[PDB]
């Protein structure tokens, strides 16, 4: 995919969610769509609004959660 | 920048019109510029560079 390999800078997030991802260490968009709702919601400093606008931008640019991967990278 | 107005104002001029110190307006301008760098944006602006 062109965008599934796009790093989490393109996700149009803040620095709160940016450091959430750094604590998770996910870069590509296929990687961020790997995880689920609650598995990321359980991390520090990461509540409902963070993952909420996460899924917001996901659905705005054709993404969502519950997704899965095979041989990525 | 002089966009859509007669003159391009100093940062202190714009600060006095907005009632803020130069450093705040400098950070604001840098924030806007940084946001405009952001890919998923400025694709066409990049297209306006021919070389």
């Amino acid at each position: 995919d062109p965008i599934l390999l796009r790093p989490v800078d393109d996700l149009e997030l803040t620095v709160r969610s940016a450091n959430c991802l750094k604590a998770e260490a996910i870069h590509y968009i296929g990687d961020l769509v790997q995880r689920t709702e609650v598995e990321l919601l359980k991390t520090p400093n990461l509540g409902k609004k963070s993952l909420t606008e996460i899924k917001d931008v996901l659905a705005s640019r054709g993404l969502s959660l519950g997704m899965r991967l095979e041989n990525w990278p | 920048f002089g966009i859509d107005m007669n003159t391009d104002y100093t940062l202190e001029e714009v600060g006095k019109q907005f009632d803020v110190t130069r450093e705040r307006i400098r950070q604001i301008e840098a924030k806007a510029l940084r946001k405009l760098r952001h890919p998923s944006r400025s694709e066409v602006l990049r297209s306006f560079l021919d070389d």
